[PDB]
Formats: structure tokens, C-alpha cells, sequence
């Protein structure tokens, strides 16, 4: 147990007040990954190097 | 269908009239296809006899090496004497009373199935096999040290706590005022004292043993008296939950002893 | 089925169950307006990755010194387990908004995190400093007074699950207080 | 079998007595507890191909390094007996419910299990893996009652505090 | 003493291990009995010194040969004694009806009774007269319900079987 | 040992397949009776001193020779042994009973014993009448036909156990001659 | 051994009086969360196999002097002999919560430790360390507040079953000092 | 521990006889290893702190997934713990080529070895993979001669044979 996190997704019924069966919710339990890609457009954009 | 009829093979036991016949063609008769399957079973269970007094002697020998738990010896030739003392003692329990044939087989059917902690398998086993189950008991009753010659007393109180319960566990030995055939020292002409001589090294040298190996087995006499004579006898268990030389000395079988 | 929701987050090992279009109205019969609440939690988890964005840059926009050599949003790697961390409370507050309950929230993920960020040289100061823009920025969500983007709704009013949600992240604050 | 009928007349039997109706107080507790617990073994046996394809595919995605050379899913003829091994253990479940004790598996499927499994290199990591996942998705109300959701579950888990 | 749960934990270090799903399947059964024979404790409870005496010259009336000497009950002191004799077979017998089983029974009312009964010459017919005195008077709609008033005698009966 | 359960999937598991409604109706049935079935057992142990002293005088009323000199039943000894072999094969059918399965008594004391009887010279011919005895005072316990007793039971028929108890009893003279 | 329904009979056997309504309703309130107490041990053999793992961890990361050169569980022999050291006190501490006392567990094992233990030269200062690891992880698995393990249970209070399991583990120290 | 010398000097007192001429003919046979053994004991002992670095990049090879989480490699200290775990098996062929037998082996490193590896879930299968990766790296001609080679190499399968 270590960065592992809930994860949901929401799909609403199409129309008001209508039963719609395409309608459907995840609550998949995912691990959080370390994201380096938009951690370098980050860091870059705000002050210097890091590259210690 | 296979043929025109299908008779009774002329091989299969109980075939004949067997009823005015001569004696001897009585018991040939009754006797007619069965005697393969008595040597079968026969030679079966007499090699489980031989298999379970060997895998608890691997507890004896652990990782190739001899404890001091073996020690048949300890003068010049001290295991001739006692090679026949085994060995003549058991032709002499072959000669018992036909009251202790069976007393000795349901009992042994009793104590294992206690013993054999809840498997399936194991109890289908002990009920086809006397053989098995005699063999069952006194090899893991001496692989945990639990009989008499390893549970020594630690107090000074407990040598009489042992002295009160075996001179009358010997009420199974005197049927009455005479002794019985299956408690004897010996019969040569110094194997009286021969017997003596053996059975104090054999308590001495068992009483030198590590911290690990009597802490051990003071549970696991504990533990064995409770589900063997105090099923609920809880002032029994008293005596058997502290005080273990109690619970150790006093012996599961009709032993006649 | 909020008990047979919780058993796939504590189980701790993942597994995955969804809702079909029977048992959505098993759970509109069992959570209060969860109409209301369905539509609070979709308007975070749509909108997390940059409301992660803007939650340590703010943090860097009134503290430049975490980026300075030696200091803990420098050398990238410590700055992304920054931006791993920063959706981990997301991702748990969210469902704590799902559960109606901030339990599964506390032992999961608040229990310890104040002794872990003092053994890895984290600034507390800072940290609270983080959440809070984080609970600034949900409430423009849930009430829809997002400056930048917006979204649709049936009309109505969220305020109840606005105060709700900020009665979570101060759960956060104060465990890392 | 390791059942609470067993267990009281072995205890019956070992002090040479009758029955007493000490143990006719355990015969009372399996009428009570034996509907909700048949209707958790008779839902499994109306749902034992689709419950035992939906748990393996998640041995597979905790650890799918098995299906590289020298391991145990190399190969389609075993990735098929992989399926074979965890639908045993499902079945013995199933029979262990209707007898009401832990007497077919601790005897058939567990006494025995960890001497082969280190022998043909199989870890039990991926057996306890399958099954938590199928002990996880299940919704106490949604599928059987709330007794049946609590005893069920209370087998599978001891599978894994046997194994690990 | 053996009575309903501790029986099965007795034998569920037996073998060494913990309890298992059928060891609780056990312990629900007397619960279904605590409030059936929990009534029958109490109607001995406020009843105990009415029936001492009750039952007491019940045996009395049977047996004129005790009341010329040559027996243990030539004087007042010893019948006085006997109603003592009496209420130690009341007290262990309304323990029974508070734990479930034949525990207290067992140990000081029915093993160790042989020898001081028979070397004491105090003949357990006597005994089993008074305990069928109490026995052959269950009126049960009227002193109990209709479940205390079978369970009641069977724990009366239970000296019966064991002493005679 | 093989109890009424264990007996329902030991046949079922050379099937190699479940147990499903097919055959659970006949053991939900089972524990219907089952409240019938320990209101059984309970009429054969109430009464177990006096049907062991009944039949060893019983066996004897029939067959005086048994008590004569020469005599299997002769002395003090062989009647207190055979009272202690009286009621062991009754509480072991009692445990069938209990058990709903014929798989205690037939691997614990019908191992052998017309192995054993053969080997002490004990009879036969009436160790079957004095079991055949004591098999009509237990049909005449779980349906309340004694004379001297009578057990409260609620408005039912017990032709259930009647043929089945004499089925624990006919095995056992069977398998000892 | 004796139960807490046997408890008061503990003291009903010196007190030349009987236990009627008395004492009942002591013991009455024992049914009412009869359902409880059967639902508070199926958490604890619901994780046999991490109990006994996390506590021998839990000194290891805290005192890890014990498998150094001049240890006492040094070698596999000694610490796999540690763990069935650490499991058998889980064991009749679970036999002891289904009888309400610890008469099971001071009489059939503990009953004398300091004859096996300072005979052995074992380590009685972290052997407390170790049984706190095993309390603070039983307190944790009464309540649903365990991080990691979620379960369903009917609601209501379990404090009196929180501070009970405390209470058998208190003398355990008691049995080594 | 075992050893040329203490298995055979225990049959003379495990009989109860004197020191025989059979067991003076065995310690004889430990004289032509000893100059033939010990030469590999010397080897290895000024070898390790390189080969405890290519014999545990060795198994990792294989298993890349301990690095992966919630199995046995999940976090360094097992490995950095994991580099001295295998510093603990062939500091034992150190103890155990230097006595004869397989002494230091039997008794310290399989005794219960497999009953703390499936409780702490470490995979027996990579120390398969860690110090048999040394039987497939030994050159007879360059490292040590062919007597290292058939002794060295032997003591290793036997530890393979032990801990699967
Ligand atoms: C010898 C000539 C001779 C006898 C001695 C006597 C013995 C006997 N009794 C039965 C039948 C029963 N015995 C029963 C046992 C008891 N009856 C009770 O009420 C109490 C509880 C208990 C004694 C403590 C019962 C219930 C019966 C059945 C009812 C009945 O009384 O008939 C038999 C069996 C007869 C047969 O072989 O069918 C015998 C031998 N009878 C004698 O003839
Ligand atoms: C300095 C370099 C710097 C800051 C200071 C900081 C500015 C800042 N902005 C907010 C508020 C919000 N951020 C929001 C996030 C988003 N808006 C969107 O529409 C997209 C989806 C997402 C990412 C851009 C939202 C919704 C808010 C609230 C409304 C608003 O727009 O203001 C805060 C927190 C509130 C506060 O000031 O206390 C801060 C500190 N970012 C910088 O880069
Ligand atoms: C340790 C418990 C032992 C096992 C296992 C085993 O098989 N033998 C034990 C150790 C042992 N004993 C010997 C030698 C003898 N043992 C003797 C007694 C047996 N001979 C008999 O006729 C009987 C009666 C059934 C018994 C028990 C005798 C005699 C000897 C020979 C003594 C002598 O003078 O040589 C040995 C050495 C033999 C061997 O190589 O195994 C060992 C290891
Ligand atoms: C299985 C359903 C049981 C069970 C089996 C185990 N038995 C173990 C050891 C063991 N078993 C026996 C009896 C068996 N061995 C035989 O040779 C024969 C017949 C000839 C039988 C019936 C013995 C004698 C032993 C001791 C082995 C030895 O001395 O080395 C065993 C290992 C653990 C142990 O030693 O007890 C198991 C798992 N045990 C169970 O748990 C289930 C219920
Ligand atoms: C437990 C106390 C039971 C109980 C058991 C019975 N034992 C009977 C005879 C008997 N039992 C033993 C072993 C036992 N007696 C002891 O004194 C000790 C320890 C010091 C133990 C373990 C022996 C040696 C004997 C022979 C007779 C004698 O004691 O002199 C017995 C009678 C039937 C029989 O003889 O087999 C019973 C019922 N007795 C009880 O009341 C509690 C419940
Ligand atoms: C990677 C090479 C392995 C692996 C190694 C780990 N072992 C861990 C702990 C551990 N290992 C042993 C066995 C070994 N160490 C010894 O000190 C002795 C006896 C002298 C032996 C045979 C033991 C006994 C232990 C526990 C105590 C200790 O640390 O020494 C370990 C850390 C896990 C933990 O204990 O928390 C690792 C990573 N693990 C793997 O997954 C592969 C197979
Ligand atoms: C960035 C805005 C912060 C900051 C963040 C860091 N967090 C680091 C490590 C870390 N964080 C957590 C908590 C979170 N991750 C999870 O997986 C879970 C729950 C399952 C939670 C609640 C954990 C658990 C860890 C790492 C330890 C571990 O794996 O168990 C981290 C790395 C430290 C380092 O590399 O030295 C950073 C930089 N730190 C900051 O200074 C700002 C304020
Ligand atoms: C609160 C943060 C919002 C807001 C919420 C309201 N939504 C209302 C009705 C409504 N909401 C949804 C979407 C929701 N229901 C679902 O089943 C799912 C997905 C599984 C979601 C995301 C639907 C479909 C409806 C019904 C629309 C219709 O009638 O066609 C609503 C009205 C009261 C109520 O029904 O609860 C409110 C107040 N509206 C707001 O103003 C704030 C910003
Ligand atoms: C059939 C699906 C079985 C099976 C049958 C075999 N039986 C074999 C030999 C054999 N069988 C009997 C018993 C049979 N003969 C009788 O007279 C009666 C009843 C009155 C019966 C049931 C006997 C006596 C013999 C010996 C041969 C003989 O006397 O004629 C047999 C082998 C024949 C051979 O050895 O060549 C088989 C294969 N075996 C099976 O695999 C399934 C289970
Ligand atoms: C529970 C809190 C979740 C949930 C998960 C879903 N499970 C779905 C199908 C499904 N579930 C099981 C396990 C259960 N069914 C059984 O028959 C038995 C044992 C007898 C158990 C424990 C199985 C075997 C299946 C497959 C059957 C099928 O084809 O549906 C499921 C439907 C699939 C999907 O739409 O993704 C879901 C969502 N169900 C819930 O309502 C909550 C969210
Ligand atoms: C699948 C998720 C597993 C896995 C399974 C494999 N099992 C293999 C062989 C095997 N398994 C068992 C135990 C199983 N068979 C039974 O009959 C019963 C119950 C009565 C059980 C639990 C046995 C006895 C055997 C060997 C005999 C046979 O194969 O039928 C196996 C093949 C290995 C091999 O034969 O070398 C696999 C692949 N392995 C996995 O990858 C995951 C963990
Ligand atoms: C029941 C089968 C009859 C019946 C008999 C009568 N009994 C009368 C008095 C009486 N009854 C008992 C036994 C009862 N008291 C107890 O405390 C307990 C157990 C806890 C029991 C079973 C006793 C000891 C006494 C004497 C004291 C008293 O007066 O109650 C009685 C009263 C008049 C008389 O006969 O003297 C009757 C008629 N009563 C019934 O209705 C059915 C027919
Ligand atoms: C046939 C053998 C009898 C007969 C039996 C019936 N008994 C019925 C109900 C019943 N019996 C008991 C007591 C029983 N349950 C226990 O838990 C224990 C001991 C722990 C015993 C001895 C109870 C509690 C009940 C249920 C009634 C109630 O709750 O008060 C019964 C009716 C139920 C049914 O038919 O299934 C029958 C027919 N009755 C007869 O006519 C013969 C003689
Ligand atoms: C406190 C630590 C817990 C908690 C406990 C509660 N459990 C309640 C009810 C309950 N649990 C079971 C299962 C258990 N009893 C058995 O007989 C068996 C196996 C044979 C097991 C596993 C049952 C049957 C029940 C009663 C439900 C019913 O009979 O329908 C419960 C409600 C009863 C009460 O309040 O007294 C509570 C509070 N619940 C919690 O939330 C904490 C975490």
C-alpha cells in the first residue's frame, strides 16, 4: 500500500428524468504512476535546473 | 451380453454344497478362493508395522548424526543382553490371554484415532490394520519422550506423585494376588539383574539432556495426558497442566503393566 | 452497496466493480441527493490533473524557494512524487465526497502522513499551504464559480456538499498540521 | 471431515459415553446456520464458470511475468491447467459449505498443497491472488443475503491464512 | 467439566490450530437454548427449600427399614443431615441449567460416587427414589414452558442412568 | 467418522461436480427434521441404565442354560463384562442416530467382531436376540408407545426413524454371525 | 477450561448458596451480544497469516540486534521456532475470547513461563515489544479502522470488545515478569 | 553437525563400543581431502566481495518484478537486506568445505528454512536463480582446479536439492 488510490468515472443518463441504460459509474482501485513527463514541463516553466 | 449366459466362475469362494461332507473336505471347501487375500493383508500391514517405526526414527537420527537418545550400549557388549531381552519378551506378549487379544486391538483402535488429529485417510487405515496401529502408538510415544524413561522429576515432590499413580497402574499387571506372564525381567540365569543394569543408564544419561529438549517435551506430555485419560476431568487436569511427569508416566494402553 | 464500495479500496489488493443501469437507482435510493452528490464528485475527478497543476505552482508562486538547489521540489523526481502526492488526496477526498464519510479516508491515507513528512524532510508549512488551495478549488466547482471553465447542471443549489467537502480537506490540514 | 458433528461425537466417543445433550446444542446452531449457508453454496454451483474464468484474469494482471519462459504460464496447456487448479479449489468450497465445516479442504485440497507447489516452482503469491480477488467484488446485499455474504467469505479467507 | 463451548475448544487445540467456521456454527446453538433453560434454572431457584423437604421424607416413606436402628439413620441429626444430602444434588443440578452442559454434573455427583456410597452402605436405590421423586412430577404447562419442561428431566435422569 | 453431510459429497465427489438443488432438497429435509431428529435421540439416552440391565435378564429368561455351570453368562465376571459390552453397541448406534450416517459404528465396532467372539467362545445365536431385544425398546421410544414412560413430544408421526433405527440394528447381527 | 458462564458458578461453588435471578441478568446481557462476540473472533482468524508475520517485523524494525552474531534467533532453526513461538499465543488467546475468561489460556499454557523462558535464556524485554504489536493490531481489527482491511459488519458499538481483548493480553507481560 | 569425524564417532558410543579400526580407516579417507578441499575454502573466502555483487545481480536478471511491488523484492531493504541474505548461504559452503561435511548447512541454513519463507512470502525460486548462477560461471581451468570443481560444485546442489 503505497500511492494506490481510488478511481472513479461517470457516464449521466442522456436526457432528463429518462431511464438510460448506458448509464454507468467505475470505481476501479488504481495505482497513482510517478509521472515524469509533465513533471519536467513543470519545474521548466517555473524556476531553474533540477538537476541536482 | 457377452455369451449365450453369463454362469458364476467356478473361482470364486463359496461355490460347493458343504453339507454332509467329511471333515476334511469341509474345510477345503470353505476355504475354497479366500486364502490370497489373507496373505495379502497380511504382508500388507506387517509392512506398515515396519514403515511408521522408521519415519520416527528420522527424529531420532536428525540430519545423519546419533543423539544421545539411541545409546544401546554403554559396556563392552551392553546390547547383546538387550537384543534378546526384545526379542524373547516378544514371543512372550505373542502367548497372552485371548481376553487381551482383543483388548489389545480395540484399544489401539481407540488412542490412534485421538492421536491422529482429525485426517480422514488415517483412520481408514488404523481400522483395516491392527499391526499399524500398535506400531503407531509406540513409535510417536517415544519420538515425543512421553513413556517412562525420559519425563524425570524436577521437584522433590514429584518422584512420589510418580510412585503413587504406577503402583497402581501395576493393578493391570497382578490380575490378583498372582503375577502375570507379560511382566517378566527375564528367564536366563543373569538376566534378572541383566535388566537392572541397562535400565539405569538408560535413565541417567536421558536426564542429560539440552534446555530446548526438556522444555519441549514437558508440553507435549502435557498436552498428550489431556486428550488420552482427562477428557474432562479437570482436577486431572489440575495436575496434568503444571506438574507434566504426572501426565507422562501413566500410560495410554492396557499395557498390562 | 457503500460497504460492497469500501471493500474495493481497503482490500489492499485492487480489484474493479461498476454500476449498471438497474443499480444506478439502487444508489439514488440510498444516498441523499446523490443526483446532487454524483454530479459534486464527477466536477473533481474531470478537472484533477490541472487541479494539480495549479495547486503546486501556486505553492512555488508564493514560495519560490522549494525549486532553489537543496530545497524539496527540486531535482525532478522529488518534484513529481509532489505531483503523484497531490492527486493521492484528490483521489481519496473524492471518495470520501462518494461515501458520504471520511473514514476510509483517515486510515488509507491520512494515518501517518505527519510522521512521514517529518523523516523525509518535508515542509508542513507548505504542505497545508498545498491542500488549501486544493479546498479553495473544489468549492468552485461543486458551486460552479470556476473563473476559466465551467460546466452543466441541472439547476439548483450545492452549497451543502461545498461545506461538506471542506469539512474533508481540513481533515488533511489537521493531520498534517 | 473435520465437521461440528464430527468434532462432538469424537469427543463423545474418546470418553467411552452416550450422546449427551451438551453437543444436541451444536445440532441446534447447524439448522439455524445451515439456510444461510446452502444458499451460498447453491448460488455457487449455478455460478462456477463464469466466477472461476472472472478470477484467474486477475492472477494474471497482479503478476503477468508468468507467462515468460521457465515459469508457470509459458504455455497454453497449462494457463489451461491453471484454471483446472483454481477451479478445484472453488468446487471444495462448494463442498464445504454443504457439509458446514472446513472437513473437505483442510483434508483434500490444503494437507499437502505446499510440498508441491515449492516442488514445481509454483508460488502460492498467485493462488491467494486469485481468489482475494474474488472474495473482494461481491456485494453482501446485491447477490445473496447478509449471512451468506458473511460465512461464504469467512471460507475463502481461510484459504489464505493457510497458504501464506 | 464439559458443557457446550467448552468442549469444542478443547478439542480445537486437540488438534492445534484456531477455530475453525463450523467451532462457531456450535456456539450459536446454545444461544438458540438460553432463554428455554435459563427458566428452568430459575423455577428450581425460588422452589430449592420447598423441595428438599418434599422429597426428602419422600424416600422415607419408601424405606421403614432405616428408621430402626441398625442403620446411619436412627437419630433426628442425621435426617437432619440427609435434607443436607439432599441440597448438594439441587445445587450442582441448577448449575447445568446456567452453562448448557453436563459439566458440574459429572464431576461431584456422579464419578467418586461408588465408595462412598457402597463402603458407606447409604444404598443408591435410596438415592434414585427421591431424584425420580422429583422426576415423575413435571408439571409443564403449569411450573415451566413447554421446552424447560423436557430438558429439565433429562438432566434428573441423569443420576439415574449413572448411579442405578 | 462419515457423517449424514460428509455422506451427501463423498458420493458426489466422484462426480467430479457441485452439489446443487438436485439432491439439497432431500438434505434440506434433513435439517427439517432435524429438530424431530434430536427430539429422537434424546428418548434412547434418558433411558439407557435400565434397557442394558433389561435384556442380559431378558436373554436369560428365554435361555436358562446361559447362567448354568459351563456357562458363557455364568459368573459374576462374564455378566459384568457382558453389561459393559451391553451398552457400548447402543451408544455407537445412538451416534448414527446423531450423526444421520451408519459410518461410526461399522469401522469402530463391527471391525471385527465376529473375528473376536469367535476367539472367547461367545454365542451368537444370543448375542442377536439380546440386540433384537433392545431394538424394539428403541422404536418404542422415538414414537412414545412405552408403558412406563411417556416423553412430551408436539402432534407428529415418527414412522421417519422407526425402520430406520431397526436399520442401525439389523447391520449389526448381521456383521457378527 | 471454565467459561464466563461458568464464571459465576466459580464463585456459586464456595458460596453454600445457589446462582438463580440473582446473578442471571449478568449473564442474560452475555446472549444479547452473543451475536457480537461470534462476530468479533471472525476478524481475528481472518488474518492468521499476517498477524504472526507483521509482529517479528515489528521488533526487527524497531530492536534488529536480535538476529545479529550473538542472538537469540539468529539462525533459521531459531526465529522459524519464533514464529510458532508468536503463533500459540494467538491461538489460546482465541479460545480464551469465546469463554469470556482466561481460564483456557493461564492454566494450558501459560501457567509458568519463567521456567521455560530463563531457562532458555530467551529475551523477555522485547517479547513485550512483540506482544504490542499483536494488541495494537487487535484493537484495529475490532474497529474498521484497519488502513488496509475493510469489513462488513452490522453496525453498532464494540468498545466494551475493543477494551476486552487489551485485558487478556495485559497479563501475558504478567506471565514473564 | 556432520562431518567425516562425528557420524562415525557416534556409532561407537550409540552401540556402546570402543573406537574400532573401521572408523581409524574413515578419518584416513578425510586426510585425502584435506589437501584437496580446503585449497577451495581459501578460494571463495578472498573471492566474495565480488561475486556477492554478480551472483545478486544475477537473480534479478530473472526476476525483474521483485523490483516490482507487493512481492518480494517491493523495496530495497530486502535486497540491500537481499545482499546480505545471500552473504549468509555461501558463508556457509566457507563453513561447510572447510569441515567436511554438510554440518553448517543442515542444521543453520535448511532447518526451517521453508516455514520462514512461505510466512514472509520470499521465492525459494531466486536463490535458485542467485548462487546456481556460480555453478554455471566455475572454470576449472582458470578459477581452481577440477577438485574444487567436483567438491565446490557439489556442496551447491545439494542446496539446490534442499531448498526446492
Ligand atoms: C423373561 C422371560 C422376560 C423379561 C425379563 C422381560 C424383559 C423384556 N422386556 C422387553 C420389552 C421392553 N423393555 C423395555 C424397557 C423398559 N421399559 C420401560 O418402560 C423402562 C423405561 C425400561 C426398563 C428400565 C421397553 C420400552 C420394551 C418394549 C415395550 C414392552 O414392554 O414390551 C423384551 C423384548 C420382547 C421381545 O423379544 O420382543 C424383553 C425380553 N420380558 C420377558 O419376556
Ligand atoms: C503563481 C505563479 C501562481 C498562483 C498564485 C496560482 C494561482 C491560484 N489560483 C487559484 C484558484 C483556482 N485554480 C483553479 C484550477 C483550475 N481552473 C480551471 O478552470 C482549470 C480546470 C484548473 C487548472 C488551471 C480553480 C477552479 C480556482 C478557483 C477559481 C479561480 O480561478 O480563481 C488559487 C487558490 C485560491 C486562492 O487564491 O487562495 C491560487 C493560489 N497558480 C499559479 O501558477
Ligand atoms: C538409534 C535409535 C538406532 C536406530 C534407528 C537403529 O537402527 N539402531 C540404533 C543405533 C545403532 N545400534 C547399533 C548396533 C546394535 N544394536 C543392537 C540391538 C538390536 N539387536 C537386536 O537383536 C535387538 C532386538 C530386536 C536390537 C534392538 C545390537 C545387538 C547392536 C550391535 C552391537 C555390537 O556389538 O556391534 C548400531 C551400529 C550398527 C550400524 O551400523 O547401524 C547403530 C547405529
Ligand atoms: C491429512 C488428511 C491430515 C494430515 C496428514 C499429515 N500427516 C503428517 C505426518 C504423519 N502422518 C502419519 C500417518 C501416515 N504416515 C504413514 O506412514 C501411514 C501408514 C503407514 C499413515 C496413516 C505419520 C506416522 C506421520 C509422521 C511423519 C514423520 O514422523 O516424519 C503430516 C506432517 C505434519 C506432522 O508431522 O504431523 C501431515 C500434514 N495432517 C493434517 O493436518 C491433515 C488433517
Ligand atoms: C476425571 C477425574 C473424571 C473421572 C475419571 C475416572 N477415572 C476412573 C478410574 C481411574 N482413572 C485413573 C486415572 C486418573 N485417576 C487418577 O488418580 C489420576 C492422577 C493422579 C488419573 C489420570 C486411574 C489410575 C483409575 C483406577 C481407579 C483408581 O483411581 O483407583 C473412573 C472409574 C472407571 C474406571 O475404573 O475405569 C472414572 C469415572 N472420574 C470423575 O469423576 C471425573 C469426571
Ligand atoms: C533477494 C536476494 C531475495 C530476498 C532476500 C530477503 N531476505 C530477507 C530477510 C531474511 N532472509 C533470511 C534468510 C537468510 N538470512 C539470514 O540471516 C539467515 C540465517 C543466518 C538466512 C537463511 C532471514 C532469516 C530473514 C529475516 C531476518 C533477516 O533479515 O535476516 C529480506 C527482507 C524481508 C524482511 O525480512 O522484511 C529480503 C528482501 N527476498 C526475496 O524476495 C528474494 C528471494
Ligand atoms: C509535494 C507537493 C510535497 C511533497 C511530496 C512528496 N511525497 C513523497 C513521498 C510519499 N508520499 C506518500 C503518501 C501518498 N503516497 C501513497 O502511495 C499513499 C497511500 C497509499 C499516500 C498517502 C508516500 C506513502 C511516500 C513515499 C514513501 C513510500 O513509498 O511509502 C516524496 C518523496 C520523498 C523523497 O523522494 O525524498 C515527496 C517529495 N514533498 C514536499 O516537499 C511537497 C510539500
Ligand atoms: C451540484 C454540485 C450541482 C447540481 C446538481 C443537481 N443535479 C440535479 C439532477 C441530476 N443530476 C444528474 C447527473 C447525476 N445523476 C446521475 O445519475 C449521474 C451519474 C451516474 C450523475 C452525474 C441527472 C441525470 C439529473 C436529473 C436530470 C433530469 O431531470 O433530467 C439536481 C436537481 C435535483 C436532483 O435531482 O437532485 C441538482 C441540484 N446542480 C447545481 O446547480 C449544482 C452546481
Ligand atoms: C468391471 C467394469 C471391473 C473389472 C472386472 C474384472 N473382473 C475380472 C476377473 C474376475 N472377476 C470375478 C468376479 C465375478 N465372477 C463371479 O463369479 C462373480 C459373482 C458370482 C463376479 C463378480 C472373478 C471370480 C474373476 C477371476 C476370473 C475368473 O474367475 O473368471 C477381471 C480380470 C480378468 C483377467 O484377469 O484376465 C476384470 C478386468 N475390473 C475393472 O477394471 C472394472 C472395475
Ligand atoms: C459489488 C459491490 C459491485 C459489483 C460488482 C459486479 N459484479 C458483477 C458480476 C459478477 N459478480 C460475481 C461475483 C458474485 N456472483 C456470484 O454468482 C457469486 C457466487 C455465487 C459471487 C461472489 C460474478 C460471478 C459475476 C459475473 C456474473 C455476470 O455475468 O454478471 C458485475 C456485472 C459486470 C459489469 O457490469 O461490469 C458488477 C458491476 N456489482 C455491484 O453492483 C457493485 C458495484
Ligand atoms: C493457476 C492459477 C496457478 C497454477 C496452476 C498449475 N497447477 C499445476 C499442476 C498441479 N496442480 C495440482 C493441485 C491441483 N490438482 C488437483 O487435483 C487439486 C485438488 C484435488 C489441486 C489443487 C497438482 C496435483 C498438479 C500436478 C498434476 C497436474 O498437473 O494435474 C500446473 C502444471 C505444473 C506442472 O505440471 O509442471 C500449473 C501451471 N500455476 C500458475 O501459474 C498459477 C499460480
Ligand atoms: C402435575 C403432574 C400434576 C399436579 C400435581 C400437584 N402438585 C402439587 C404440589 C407440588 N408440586 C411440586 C413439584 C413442583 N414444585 C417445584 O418447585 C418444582 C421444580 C422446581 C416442581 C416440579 C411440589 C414440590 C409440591 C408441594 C408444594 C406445593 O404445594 O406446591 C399440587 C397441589 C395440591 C397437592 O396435591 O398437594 C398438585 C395437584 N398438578 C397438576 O395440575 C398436575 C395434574
Ligand atoms: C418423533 C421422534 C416424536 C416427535 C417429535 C417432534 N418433536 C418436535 C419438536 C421439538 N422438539 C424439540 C426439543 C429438541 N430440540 C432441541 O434443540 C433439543 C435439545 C437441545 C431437543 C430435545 C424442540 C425445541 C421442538 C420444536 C417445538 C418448539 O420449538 O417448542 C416436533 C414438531 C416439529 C416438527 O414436526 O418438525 C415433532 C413431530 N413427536 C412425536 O409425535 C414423536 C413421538
Ligand atoms: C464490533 C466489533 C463490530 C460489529 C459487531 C456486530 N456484529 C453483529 C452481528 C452478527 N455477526 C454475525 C456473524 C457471526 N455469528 C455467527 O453465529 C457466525 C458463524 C457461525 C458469525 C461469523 C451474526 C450472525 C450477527 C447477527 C445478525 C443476525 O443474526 O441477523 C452486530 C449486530 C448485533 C448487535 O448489535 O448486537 C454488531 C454490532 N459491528 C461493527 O460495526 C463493529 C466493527
Amino acid at each position: 500500500i503505497r500511492n494506490k488510490a481510488p478511481a472513479m468515472e461517470f457516464r449521466r443518463p442522456s436526457f432528463a428524468n429518462t431511464e438510460d441504460p448506458s448509464a454507468y459509474f467505475m470505481l476501479q482501485k488504481e495505482t497513482v504512476p510517478l509521472r515524469m513527463a509533465l513533471a519536467e514541463k513543470l519545474l521548466t516553466k517555473l524556476g531553474r535546473k533540477g538537476d541536482g | 451380453l457377452t455369451g449365450y449366459d453369463s454362469k458364476s466362475s467356478p473361482n470364486f469362494p463359496n461355490r460347493a454344497a458343504t453339507r454332509e461332507r467329511r471333515t476334511v473336505s469341509f474345510n477345503a471347501r470353505v476355504a475354497r478362493n479366500k486364502s490370497q487375500a489373507k496373505k495379502i493383508l497380511e504382508k500388507a500391514d506387517e509392512f506398515f508395522a515396519r514403515s511408521v517405526t522408521m519415519q520416527y526414527k528420522a527424529f531420532a537420527c536428525p540430519n545423519g548424526v546419533y543423539d544421545i537418545q539411541c545409546t544401546e550400549g554403554t559396556v563392552k557388549g551392553a546390547a547383546y543382553e538387550k537384543r534378546a531381552m526384545a526379542v524373547s519378551a516378544a514371543f512372550r506378549a505373542k502367548q497372552a490371554s485371548p481376553a487381551a487379544k482383543a483388548r489389545a486391538l480395540f484399544e489401539n483402535r481407540r488412542h490412534a484415532i485421538i492421536a491422529s488429529h482429525e485426517c480422514q485417510h488415517e483412520e481408514d487405515l488404523f481400522v483395516r490394520f491392527p499391526k499399524l496401529s500398535a506400531a503407531y502408538m509406540m513409535g510417536k510415544t517415544e519420538a515425543m519422550r512421553t513413556c517412562s524413561r525420559y519425563v524425570v522429576p524436577d521437584s522433590l515432590e514429584e518422584e512420589y506423585m510418580a510412585a503413587s499413580v504406577d503402583r497402581q497402574m501395576k493393578e493391570r499387571a497382578c490380575p490378583g494376588g498372582v503375577y502375570a506372564s507379560s511382566c517378566v525381567e527375564g528367564n536366563a540365569k543373569g538376566q534378572a539383574e541383566q535388566a537392572r543394569v541397562a535400565a539405569l543408564a538408560t535413565a541417567f544419561r536421558s536426564a542429560q539432556k539440552s534446555a530446548s529438549k526438556t522444555t519441549a517435551e514437558r508440553y507435549s506430555s502435557a498436552a498428550y495426558g489431556r486428550d488420552h485419560f482427562a477428557h474432562g476431568c479437570s482436577y486431572e487436569e489440575s495436575v496434568f497442566n503444571t506438574y507434566p511427569a504426572t501426565a507422562a508416566a501413566m500410560r495410554s494402553k492396557s499395557y498390562n503393566y | 452497496m457503500l460497504d460492497a464500495f469500501s471493500r474495493v479500496v481497503v482490500n489492499s489488493d485492487a480489484k474493479a466493480a461498476y454500476v449498471g443501469g438497474s443499480d444506478l437507482q439502487a444508489l439514488k435510493s440510498f444516498i441523499a441527493d446523490g443526483n446532487k452528490r454524483l454530479d459534486a464528485v464527477n466536477s473533481i475527478v474531470s478537472n484533477a490533473s490541472c487541479m494539480v497543476s495549479d495547486a503546486v505552482s501556486g505553492m512555488i508562486c508564493e514560495n519560490p524557494g522549494l525549486i532553489s538547489p537543496g530545497g524539496n521540489c527540486y531535482t525532478n523526481r522529488r518534484m513529481a512524487a509532489c505531483l503523484r502526492d497531490g492527486e493521492i488526496i484528490l483521489r481519496y477526498v473524492s471518495y470520501a465526497l462518494l461515501a458520504g464519510d471520511a473514514s476510509v479516508l483517515e486510515d488509507r491515507c491520512l494515518n501517518g502522513l505527519k510522521e512521514t513528512y517529518i523523516a523525509l524532510g518535508v515542509p508542513t508549512n507548505s504542505s497545508i499551504r498545498a491542500v488549501s488551495i486544493m479546498k479553495a478549488q473544489a468549492v468552485a466547482f461543486i458551486t460552479n464559480t470556476a473563473t476559466e471553465r465551467k460546466m452543466s447542471f441541472a439547476a439548483g443549489d450545492c452549497t451543502s456538499l461545498a461545506s461538506e467537502v471542506a469539512s474533508y480537506f481540513d481533515r488533511v490540514g489537521a493531520a498534517i498540521s | 471431515m473435520k465437521s461440528v458433528i464430527t468434532t462432538v461425537v469424537s469427543a463423545a466417543d474418546a470418553a467411552g459415553r452416550f450422546p449427551s445433550n451438551s453437543d444436541l446444542e451444536s445440532i441446534q446452531g447447524n439448522i439455524q446456520r445451515s439456510a444461510a449457508r446452502l444458499e451460498a453454496a447453491e448460488k455457487l454451483a449455478g455460478n462456477h464458470e463464469a466466477v472461476v474464468k472472472e478470477a484467474g484474469d486477475a492472477c494474471f494482471a497482479k503478476y503477468a511475468y508468468l507467462k515468460n519462459p521457465g515459469e508457470a504460464g509459458e504455455n497454453q496447456e497449462k494457463i489451461n491447467k491453471c484454471y483446472r487448479d483454481v477451479d478445484h479449489y472453488m468446487r471444495l468450497v462448494n463442498y464445504c459449505l454443504v457439509v458446514g465445516g472446513t472437513g473437505p479442504l483442510d483434508e483434500w485440497g490444503i494437507a499437502g498443497a505446499r510440498e508441491v507447489y515449492r516442488t514445481l516452482n509454483l508460488p502460492t503469491s498467485a493462488y491467494v491472488a486469485s481468489i482475494a480477488y474474488t472474495r473482494d467484488r461481491l456485494c453482501v446485499p446485491r447477490d445473496m443475503s447478509a449471512q451468506a455474504g458473511v460465512e461464504f467469505s469467512a471460507y475463502l479467507d481461510y484459504l489464505i491464512n493457510a497458504l501464506s
